[PDB]
Formats: structure tokens, C-alpha cells, sequence
């Protein structure tokens, strides 16, 4: 039977400056049966690599977006947004959407690997860690953990902050399409509206007839 | 063409000092012309330590030292200094820092408002924008930005190489008072082919409600001692901080070593004085000669010409 | 006399039903069509929804259907081949959408089994969404299979 | 857990909105049969 | 019996430098007696360049000036570089290391000296070991190192947390007065375990020389229709800039809320020393009650009990 | 969730209403259909 598809990052964190080097790697199980390409969509459009390992040398603005790998013989993996900047100091993430008891990685990085030391990051506009150099990845998320963050550190000595960046920590409410679970509910309403106006008409041919049938 | 060699001791720990012992050697000053002076990173230190004695004495060339004490704090700080020796009228520099564990602290931007001395009384505000730190003046990108497009502008650009191995890159925005007294933001842009995004700052004018100060002058507070004497300018309740003092002697202005303004500081009361004072030190003859004196504060608050002049006199 | 007698509204009613279950095939077709076909989903999941069967299966049954509640009026007396023969075809147009059915049944059930989490992504949950829609046709296209095949009996019986 | 019992609680209303639309259809063909067979036969 | 002066030269900014140089230089030992050798890591020295040059003639004593030359690595590393005589059968040696670092893992370290009015009339010094910049409380040592006079005071530690995620960690040590007057040293050293080495900080009364304060008070020249009166109290010519302020007029001692003293700066060249201003400013509820005002001082260069009071009389 | 479970509410009285009005229906005309025999 056919499997799932896995996308993995290299550095695992989803965002990148600009020039930077990441190899998106898909191994889901493809080794059911002899070796095979693979297929990458990125803004839906079929790019032509087909290799396990795709190699982004030099990273550019026009990089970031939806990414999806897929085996042949397998289904599509799970999308990864890649977002790339090019400011002072960034604050990469191992993922941007966390289920509860989960983990993920944060790390404050400066421009062109330049060293970056006494780091306070900030939850909601408010300090929660103070790193020197090591990063924050964070075990066991909960709920609390949601909002927007944002590291502050100094590239060489000059004070500098990273921008916003909003991580939503929730349940196994993914969602997008509820709005179609709608549609049991709805389709059957039009149903039942239907019926309505079916037993109105019925009821006012059944007294029309019982005065011509009287 | 003597030779310069400059040396320092570096903790003894075991034991408190709390000293570093700068040593410069001059070999082959020409007799009775060493002039050895000692500078740090373009801030010149006034403190009378200087300690310059004759090592060896050959008849044309011989040999000399002079040592400094430093703070270990102001050694630790990657400060550099320097003896500089003036001899047959040209200077030799002999440099010393605790060289860096790490690359060049980055690069840093300062913005400076005009100050209110040249803003309301000689009109000539000119904004500074001051980039320190910079490898080399190499395709550096200094671009303004204003509200209000008033043409004109012309600012300039001028570097000036420090010995601390790095280069200094300042301009000079002349703008009019009237703007800044109205309220229009400026904004400075530096950019330089190695940077993610370009720097920019902002300056305006500081929001709040504006003060107007009150000065007050006070009598020679010293008895009939000669040596010198001390007049005091207080300056209270006034909104911002940006504000010039300066002492006027019979009409003629007195230069700015005299004279020593203290920082501002925060005033308890509810109404942020921002309260500060001004010294002067006046020596006998001057008292003497019957010399009258006048506090020339400057203040944005102040209705025109800006300027609040209190008289001070002698008899 | 059995069915000969029975059909003298069972035909219309059934007729009716199957302008109803062609309705509501329509309205999956088109809602799935509009929301559901993004690139970012795989084409296996969503094997009804890729050779055109819900447009061409709708448009058959209500065809079929407005045929047998035009010749229910006896108009002209000659639409009653026309709809025997719609039906018919329509008979094989049904067989055609249950092994369509099945086949997306069970690759959403392969899908599913492959799915941990139960819907941890938007993949597993259009996969639930497409099995959902795949129950609800199946059940519609039993009830058109039964109306088909009961009205080309009775409209065999009568033509002989 | 929670998403399955709406889903089932969905697909029993469809099954039931479906049999009373059949139902209803055929009241109404069987209601229209009776009055045009009661017209035709009284006029 | 020689005199030792180890000298590492500079690591200059303005060219490259990879050849750290070090000099010993030995004065006073006897004449065509040397045997000078370095010692690093306690292992004997291996590069060829051991010069052994005379300096100059002292008679049957004579100075020799010792001559290596290194890369960064081998300074890099923080070694125990000596240079060893064996004069007279005795091993003479000196030891020098290169200094660790300030915030060697970005703590910074403050040790503020005990406030004269505690040390001086209140009685009940304290040096308050103020290190910043931590991570956590584990395995955080603050030792005081009491030099000479090693005495049985201990010391008091605790805990601050802001809001930064960066822990604060207090030490307050007990100290006698007697002891501050003498100059004996006293030292905090902090020690973590991600630390290479743990860090030492000392200091003791400014050296230099001691100059008595001269307090001067001005009247409220505030125009007394007015509501509030300011009283200014200068200081002039104290050093070193540690100084206590205060003001107990009529009677009890007015709090820390109608006060301000001015940040301590440097005259204006001629005598070595500071001046501060004092503002208290009262409303008129409290003024015009016939009460007193006096601008009481605290500085070590003064006489016993080191106070003097400067007093005026609402009257 | 709490969303359908109002619409199954709501939908539930809706088909019970419609049941019984059909059933009330469906009895008169059998009445009627037995009175035309
Ligand atoms: C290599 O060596 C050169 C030698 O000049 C150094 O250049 C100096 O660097 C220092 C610090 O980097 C500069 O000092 C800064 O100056 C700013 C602007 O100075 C003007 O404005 C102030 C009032 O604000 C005046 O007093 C002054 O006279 C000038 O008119 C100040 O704004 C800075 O203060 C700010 O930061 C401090 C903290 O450092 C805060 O406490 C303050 O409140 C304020 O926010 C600061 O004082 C100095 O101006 C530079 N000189 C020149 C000529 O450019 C290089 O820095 C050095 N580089 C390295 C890596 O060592
Ligand atoms: C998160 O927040 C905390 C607390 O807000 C920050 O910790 C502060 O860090 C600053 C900078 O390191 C500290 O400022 C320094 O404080 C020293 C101690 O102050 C004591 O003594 C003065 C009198 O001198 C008292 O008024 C005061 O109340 C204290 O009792 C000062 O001595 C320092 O001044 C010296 O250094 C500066 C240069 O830094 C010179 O310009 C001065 O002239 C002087 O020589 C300095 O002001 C501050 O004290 C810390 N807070 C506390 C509560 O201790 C964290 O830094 C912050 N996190 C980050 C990442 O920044
Ligand atoms: C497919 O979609 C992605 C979005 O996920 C596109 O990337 C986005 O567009 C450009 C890259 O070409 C990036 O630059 C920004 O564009 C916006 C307009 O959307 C503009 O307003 C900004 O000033 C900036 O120029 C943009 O950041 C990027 N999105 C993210 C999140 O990084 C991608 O370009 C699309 N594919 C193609 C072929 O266009
Ligand atoms: C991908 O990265 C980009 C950064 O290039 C992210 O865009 C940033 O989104 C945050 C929102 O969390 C913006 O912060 C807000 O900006 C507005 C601007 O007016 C300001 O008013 C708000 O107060 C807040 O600060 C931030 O400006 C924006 N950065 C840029 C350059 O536009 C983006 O969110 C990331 N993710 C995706 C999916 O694109
Ligand atoms: C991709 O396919 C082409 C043509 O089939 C082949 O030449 C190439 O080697 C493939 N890429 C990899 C990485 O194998
Ligand atoms: C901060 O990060 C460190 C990683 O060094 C982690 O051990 C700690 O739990 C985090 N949170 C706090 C409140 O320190
Ligand atoms: C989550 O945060 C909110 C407000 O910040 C707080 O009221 C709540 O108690 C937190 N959650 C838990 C489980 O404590
Ligand atoms: C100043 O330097 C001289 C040089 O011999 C030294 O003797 C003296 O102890 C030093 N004083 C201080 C306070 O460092
Ligand atoms: C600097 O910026 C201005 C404005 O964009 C541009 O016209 C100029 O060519 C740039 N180059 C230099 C060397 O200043
Ligand atoms: C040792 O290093 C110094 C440092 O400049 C250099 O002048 C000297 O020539 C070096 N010695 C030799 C033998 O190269
Ligand atoms: C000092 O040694 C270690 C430093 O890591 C610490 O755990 C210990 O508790 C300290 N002991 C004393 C007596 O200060």
C-alpha cells in the first residue's frame, strides 16, 4: 500500500536570509520497491527536479513559498512555508504551527553567520528568555505558548531586533475547510427548504382539490 | 628620526593595584626637545601624570621614558592609546590596544539634533549625521530624507581617518529653523553594499508641553581669598533638555573651556525642570578689573529673540 | 397484476427521484469543483473528481429524468423509447460511477490508513471531506441504480 | 474523538433529509395524479 | 638580589601584527653574571631567541634587557610566561598572563566602593558585589578575597530577578572603617561553571592626593511672591569624587525626595578636584516657619568627625 | 462542533414537525381516497 510523504529541512529552520544554502530532503518510505525521482511544486508550478535532495546554493527572495514533495507511488507531503528575509537579525523556527504538548526549535541568527551574544527573546511584547548563545527550543507547548515573537540581540556590539513573527501554538484545530462541514448541514436545510415549499404547494393543491373533489 | 617603542605590565592579579603600567621609550630624541604627550582614542586626557625621566645620556641622541597608570576598566574597554613625541617640529604616534578577541564591534550611527546656541540665536541649524566603526569610506551611501521637500539641501560628506584603525564619516544637513520649530521629522540613510537593509534614524522635536525657563544668578559665594572666584547660573522648569548656556564678559564672549555646564538631571516636582547649572571660574585680576558678567541661556520655549540675559556685576 | 399495475406512479416517482439525486450530484460537482481542486492536493484522493464523471453523471439523470416525467404526461407517445433507451445507458452510466465509487473509497481508506492523527493536516481532513462525499454519492447512486434498472424493466414489459 | 460524532450526526440528517424528500416526492405525484384524475373524470 | 620588569609589547591596530613581543628586563644584578632563560607552562623554552643584550654599565651591578618575539597563538592561549635568573644560586622570576577578559560570558560585573555617609558617620560600611547578566542560580560563586587583613567578616548573597530573563546576584560584605581609611585591598571574585576562569574585581580609596571641601550655600533667590523655594548647596576642590550629601534642617533628617545632587564632574584644570551642586526645593507650606537649613557634607579629606555643616536661618 | 449540534437541533424539530404535518396530511387523504371508493 502506498505511504506518506515527509519534508525535511536543512538547517530544519523554516526561515532563511537570503544567500543561505538549504537542502529540502524527502524520504517518506520511497524505498518500497527500487530507487525513483521525485516531483516538487512550488506556487504550483511542477520545477524540474526530480532528486530526493533539492539544493538551494543561494537562497533569493523570490525562494520563499509553498513547498510539497512527492515519491512516486506516494501521496504528497505535508506543505513547508519558506520564508526568507534580509534583515539585521532574524528569529528562525523549526515549524510555525505547534500541536499541544509539542516541541520546536527557536534560534535568534544575525546576517551572514556574524556573531550574535546576549539575546533576549519576546513573547507577545514581553521577555520570557535571555540566551547567550544557545537557542530556546521549547518542549511540552501548550496553549500559552501561542502569539508572536521576536528576538533581541546585538550583531558584534550594536543593538539590533529581529522582526515579528507570529507562531500559533493550538490544538488539533488545523482547520481551512470547516466552512465545507457546513455543508451537510447546509445542503439539508436547501433539502429541507425544499421540502417546505414542496408540502406548501401539496397542502394548497390538497384544499384546492378538496374543493373540486368535495 | 628617533624611535619609539611602547610597553605595558598586564594584571599581577595576586596583587591590587588595579593599575596598567603604559611605558613609552623614545630612542634618539634630540636633547632638551622631547615634547612626549599622551592620547587615548581621540580623547586626550588632562590628568598631570606624566613621569618623563632620562634613561641614558649619549650627548646628541640618548634615550627617554614616560609612563601612564590606567584603570584596568578603561584597558579592558579595548580603548587604544598613544604617545605621540613632537620633534624638530614633526610628530611620531606610537599606538597600543588590547587587541580584539572578536571583529570590529560592527558599525554604529549617531544623529545629532543642531544645537540651540546656532538654532535661535546665529542661525545656522545644521543636522549631524556620524558613522563610526566603517572598514573604509568605499561606495558609502549617506541619503537624507525630510517631510517637507524644500529643495535646496546641498549637505556635505567629509571622513576623517582615525588612528584607532577605523575612519569616521560625517555630514552636515543645513536646514532652517523654521521647520524644526514647526515640528518636521529627518531622517538619515546610510548604506553601504554589505548590509541586509539600510540603517535609518529619525529625529524630531521632542513632543511635550514647553517650559519656560527661569534663571537665576548667584553673588560671589567665596570671601576676599584672591585665587579665584565662582559664579553659579541656575537654570530650572524648562521643557526639553536642548538647551544652550553660555557667560558674557563686558559684551564679549567668553570661550567654552572656561565655563562647565553641568548634565541635566530629572527635577522631583511634577513639572520635568530638567534643572541645571552653569560654572564659572573667574580669576583676581579679572574681578578686579570691575568686569561685569551676564548669563545668555538660549531656550526654545522663550518667546523672541529666544534669549534670556541675566546681569551679574561686580560693585 | 403486480408491477403492471404498481407502475402507474411508481414510474413518476421514481422519475422524480432521479431528478433529485441528479440535482444533488450536480451540487457536489460543482461545490467540489470550485473549493476542492487545488494543485496542492494529490489526484488519487479525488478520483470522481478527475475524468468528468459528476458533470457527465448529472447531466445524464436529469436528462433521463425529465424524459420519463415529459412521456408520464403521454406527450406524442413517442418519448417513451427515448427515455427506455436513457435509461439504459444511464444503467451503465451508474455501474460506471460505483466503480468509480469504490475505487476512491478505497484509496481514501489506504489514505486514511496512512493518516496517524486523524486529520493532523489539511491532507487527511479534504481526504475525510472527499470519503464523506464519496459515502453520501454512493448512497444516491444506489438510489439511482434502483430507479434506472426499475424503470427499464417496467419499460421493457411494456414494449413487448 | 469530537469530529466523528458530527460527522455521523451529518450523515444520518443527509440519509433522512433524502428518505423525507422521497416521500415528500411522492405525496406530491400522488396528490397531483389524484386531482387531475378527479378533474377529468367530474369535468 | 635584582629588580624584575616583564614588559609584553602591543598588538598594534594600525598594521598587522602576528610577533607579540616581550621583554625582561633586570636591574641591579652583578656585572658579566647572567643566566636568563623563560619559562612557559613551568616547561623550558624552546625558540632559539634568547638575547641576553647589556643595557648600560652600572658599576659592579649592570641591567640586561631579555628579548623574545611570539605569535598570537602562543598568547592566545593565556600562558605563564616568566623570564628565570639564577643569580647567585637564586631562581629570580616574574610571572605575566594575559588578562581574562571582562564578562568573559556577558555578566557584567559592578562592585560599587562603600557610600561615605555609612562608612564615615553612620558606621556600617558594606561593598556590594552587583553582578548582572546571569542565567540562572546554579552554582553562582561570589567570594570576597579580604587582602591583608584577611579578618572573620562574612558575607551576605542573594538574588534579584526583573524582567529580562537575565538573573541578578547581589553580595554585600561588612567591612570596618578603619580598614578603608587604610587602603587595605579587598577583592570579589565570581565563579561559574561555563566561566574559563572565574573573575576578579578589587578596588580601594582613590589614590591621589586628599583636598578638603569647601560648601558654600546660597539664599532662595526664587522671588519669594512666588510659591516654591529652591536652596542650592556647592561643593568645590574634594577629592576623590566619593562625597556624601545631606541636609538635617531643623533638627531630623529631611528624606530622599526633596533632594538632588548633581553628577560629580572635573574643575577646569589648576587645583586637582570636583564640584557638585545640591537642590532641595520645598513648597511654601514648609518655608517661612522659622526653621533652619543646613547642607551637611561627608568626605574623607575633612577632620574628625569629617562633617561640616553650612547652616541658614529663615529669619 | 457546538455550531452543527444547534443546526441538528434546530433541523431535528424542523423534521418532526414536517413528519407529523405529513403524516396528518397523508391521513386525510387516505380518508378521502376511502370516502371516493
Ligand atoms: C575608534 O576610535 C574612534 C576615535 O574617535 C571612536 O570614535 C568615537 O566613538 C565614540 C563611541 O563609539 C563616540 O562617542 C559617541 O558620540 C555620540 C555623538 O557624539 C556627539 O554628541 C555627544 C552628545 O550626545 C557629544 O558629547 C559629543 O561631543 C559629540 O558632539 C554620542 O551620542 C554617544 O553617546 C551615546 O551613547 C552613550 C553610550 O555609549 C550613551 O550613554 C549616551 O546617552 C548617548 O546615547 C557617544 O558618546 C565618539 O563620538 C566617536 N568620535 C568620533 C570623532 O567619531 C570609535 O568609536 C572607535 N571604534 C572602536 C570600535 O573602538
Ligand atoms: C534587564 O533589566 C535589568 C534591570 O533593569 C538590567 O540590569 C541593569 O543593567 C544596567 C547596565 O548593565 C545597570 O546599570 C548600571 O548600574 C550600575 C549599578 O548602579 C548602582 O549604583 C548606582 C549609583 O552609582 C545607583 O543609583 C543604582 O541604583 C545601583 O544601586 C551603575 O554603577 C552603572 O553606571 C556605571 O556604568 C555606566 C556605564 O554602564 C557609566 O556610564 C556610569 O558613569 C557608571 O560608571 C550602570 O548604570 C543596572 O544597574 C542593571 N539593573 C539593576 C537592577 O542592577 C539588564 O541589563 C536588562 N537586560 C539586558 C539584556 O540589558
Ligand atoms: C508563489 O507564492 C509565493 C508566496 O508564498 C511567492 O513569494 C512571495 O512573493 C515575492 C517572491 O517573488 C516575495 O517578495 C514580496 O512580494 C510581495 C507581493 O506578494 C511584495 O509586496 C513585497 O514587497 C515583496 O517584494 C514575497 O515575500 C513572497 N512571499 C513570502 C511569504 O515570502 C512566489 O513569488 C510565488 N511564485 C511566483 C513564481 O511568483
Ligand atoms: C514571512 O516573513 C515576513 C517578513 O519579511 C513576515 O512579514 C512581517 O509580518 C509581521 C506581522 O507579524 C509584520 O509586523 C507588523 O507590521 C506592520 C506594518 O505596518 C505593523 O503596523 C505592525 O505593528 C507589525 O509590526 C512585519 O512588518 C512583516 N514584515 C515585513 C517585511 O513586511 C511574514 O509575516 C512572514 N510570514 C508569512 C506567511 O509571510
Ligand atoms: C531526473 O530525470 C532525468 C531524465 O529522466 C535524469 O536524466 C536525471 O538524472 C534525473 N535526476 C536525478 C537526480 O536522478
Ligand atoms: C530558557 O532556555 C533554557 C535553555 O538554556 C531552558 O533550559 C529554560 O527552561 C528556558 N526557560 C527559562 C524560563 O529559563
Ligand atoms: C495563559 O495566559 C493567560 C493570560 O496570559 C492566563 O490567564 C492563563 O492562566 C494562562 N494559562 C494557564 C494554563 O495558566
Ligand atoms: C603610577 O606609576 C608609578 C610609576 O613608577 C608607580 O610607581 C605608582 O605606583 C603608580 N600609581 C598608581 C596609583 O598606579
Ligand atoms: C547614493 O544614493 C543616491 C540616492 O539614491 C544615488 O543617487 C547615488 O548614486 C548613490 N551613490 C553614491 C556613491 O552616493
Ligand atoms: C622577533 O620579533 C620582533 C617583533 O617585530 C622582530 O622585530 C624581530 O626581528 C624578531 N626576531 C627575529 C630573529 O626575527
Ligand atoms: C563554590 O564551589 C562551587 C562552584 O561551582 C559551588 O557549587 C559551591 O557551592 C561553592 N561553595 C562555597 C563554599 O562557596
Amino acid at each position: 500500500a502506498t505511504e506518506k510523504s515527509v519534508l525535511t529541512l536543512d538547517p530544519p529552520w523554516i526561515r532563511i536570509f537570503t544567500g543561505e544554502k538549504v537542502t529540502l530532503s524527502c524520504y517518506g518510505n520511497n524505498h518500497l520497491q527500487m530507487n525513483s525521482t521525485t516531483k516538487w511544486i512550488h506556487n504550483g508550478t511542477v520545477s524540474e527536479v526530480n532528486s530526493s535532495h533539492l539544493v538551494i546554493v543561494s537562497a533569493t527572495v523570490q525562494d520563499s513559498g509553498k513547498y510539497i514533495c512527492q515519491k512516486q507511488g506516494l501521496f504528497k507531503s505535508k506543505p513547508v512555508y519558506l520564508n526568507v528575509t534580509q534583515d539585521w537579525l532574524l528569529l528562525q523556527t523549526s515549524a510555525d504551527m505547534v500541536l499541544v504538548h509539542g516541541s520546536f526549535d527557536i534560534r535568534c541568527h544575525g546576517w551572514k553567520n556574524w556573531n550574535v551574544r546576549k539575546v533576549i527573546y519576546y513573547r507577545n511584547d514581553h521577555a520570557f528568555n535571555y540566551s547567550y548563545e544557545s537557542p530556546v527550543s521549547i518542549r511540552e507547548a501548550t496553549l500559552n505558548d501561542s502569539g508572536t515573537y521576536h528576538c533581541k540581540g546585538y550583531l558584534r556590539q550594536v543593538k539590533y531586533e529581529s522582526d515579528k513573527f507570529r507562531i500559533a501554538v493550538v490544538k488539533a484545530y488545523k482547520c481551512k475547510y470547516y466552512w465545507l462541514q457546513l455543508i451537510f448541514p447546509l445542503l439539508v436545510a436547501i433539502l429541507f427548504a425544499v421540502d417546505t415549499g414542496l408540502l406548501l404547494s401539496t397542502e394548497e393543491q390538497f384544499k384546492s382539490v378538496l374543493e373540486i373533489q368535495k | 628620526d628617533p624611535t619609539l617603542e611602547l610597553l605595558h605590565s598586564s594584571c599581577d592579579p595576586n596583587a591590587f593595584h588595579s593599575t596598567i603600567q603604559l611605558y613609552c621609550f623614545i630612542y634618539g630624541h634630540i636633547l632638551n626637545d622631547v615634547s612626549v604627550s599622551w592620547l587615548m582614542d581621540d580623547r586626550e586626557i588632562t590628568d598631570t601624570l606624566a613621569q618623563t625621566v632620562l634613561i641614558k645620556e649619549e650627548g646628541k641622541l640618548a634615550s627617554t621614558c614616560s609612563k601612564l597608570n590606567i584603570t584596568e576598566q578603561q584597558w579592558m574597554s579595548e580603548s587604544t592609546f598613544t604617545c605621540k613625541v613632537t620633534s624638530q617640529g614633526v610628530d611620531y604616534l606610537a599606538h597600543t590596544r588590547r587587541c580584539p578577541d572578536h571583529e570590529p564591534r560592527g558599525v554604529i550611527t549617531y544623529l545629532i539634533p543642531p544645537s540651540p546656541l546656532d538654532l535661535y540665536q546665529n542661525g545656522a541649524p545644521k543636522l549631524t549625521c556620524l558613522v563610526v566603526d566603517l572598514e573604509s569610506e568605499k561606495n558609502v551611501n549617506v541619503t537624507w530624507n525630510q517631510e517637507k521637500k524644500t529643495s535646496v539641501s546641498a549637505s556635505q560628506w567629509y571622513t576623517k581617518h582615525h588612528n584607532n584603525a577605523t575612519t569616521s564619516i560625517t555630514s552636515i544637513l543645513p536646514v532652517v529653523a523654521k521647520d524644526w520649530i514647526e515640528g518636521y521629522g529627518y531622517q538619515c540613510i546610510v548604506d553601504h553594499p554589505d548590509f541586509p537593509k539600510p540603517i535609518v534614524r529619525s529625529i524630531t522635536k521632542t513632543p511635550g508641553q514647553r517650559s519656560a525657563p527661569e534663571v537665576y544668578v548667584f553673588p560671589p559665594p567665596e570671601e576676599e581669598s584672591e585665587d579665584k572666584r565662582t559664579l553659579t547660573c541656575l537654570i530650572q522648569n524648562f521643557f526639553p533638555e536642548d538647551i544652550s548656556v553660555q557667560w558674557l564678559g563686558d559684551g564679549k564672549l567668553i570661550s567654552n573651556s572656561q565655563h562647565s555646564t553641568t548634565t541635566p538631571l530629572k527635577s522631583n516636582g511634577s513639572n520635568q525642570g530638567f534643572f541645571i547649572f552653569s560654572r564659572l571660574e573667574v580669576a583676581k585680576t579679572l574681578w578686579t578689573q570691575r568686569k561685569q558678567f551676564t548669563c545668555q541661556v538660549i531656550h526654545e520655549a522663550l518667546q523672541k529673540p529666544r534669549k534670556l540675559e541675566k546681569t551679574i556685576s561686580t560693585s | 397484476q403486480t408491477w403492471r399495475t404498481f407502475l402507474k406512479k411508481e414510474l413518476e416517482f421514481l422519475g422524480a427521484t432521479q431528478i433529485l439525486v441528479g440535482l444533488i450530484c450536480l451540487c457536489f460537482g460543482t461545490i467540489v469543483c470550485s473549493v476542492l481542486y487545488v494543485s496542492d492536493f494529490d489526484e488519487e484522493v479525488l478520483l470522481l473528481y478527475k475524468l468528468g464523471y459528476p458533470f457527465w453523471g448529472a447531466v445524464l439523470f436529469v436528462l433521463s429524468g425529465f424524459l420519463s416525467i415529459i412521456s408520464e404526461r403521454k406527450n406524442t407517445l413517442y418519448l417513451v423509447r427515448g427515455s427506455l433507451g436513457a435509461n439504459i445507458v444511464s444503467s451503465i452510466a451508474a455501474g460506471t460511477g460505483i466503480a468509480m465509487l469504490i475505487l476512491n473509497l478505497t484509496n481514501n481508506f489506504a489514505y486514511m490508513n496512512n493518516c496517524k492523527n486523524v486529520t493532523e493536516d489539511d491532507g487527511c481532513f479534504v481526504a475525510s471531506f472527499t470519503t464523506e462525499l464519496v459515502l453520501m454519492m454512493l448512497f444516491l447512486t444506489i438510489l439511482a441504480f434502483c430507479s434506472a434498472v426499475l424503470f427499464t424493466i417496467y419499460r421493457i414489459g411494456q414494449e413487448l | 474523538g469530537e469530529p466523528q460524532l458530527c460527522y455521523i450526526l451529518d450523515a444520518v440528517l443527509f440519509l433522512y433529509g433524502i428518505v423525507l424528500t422521497l416521500l415528500y416526492c411522492r405525496l406530491k405525484i400522488q396528490v397531483r395524479k389524484a386531482a387531475i384524475a378527479s378533474r377529468e373524470k367530474a369535468d
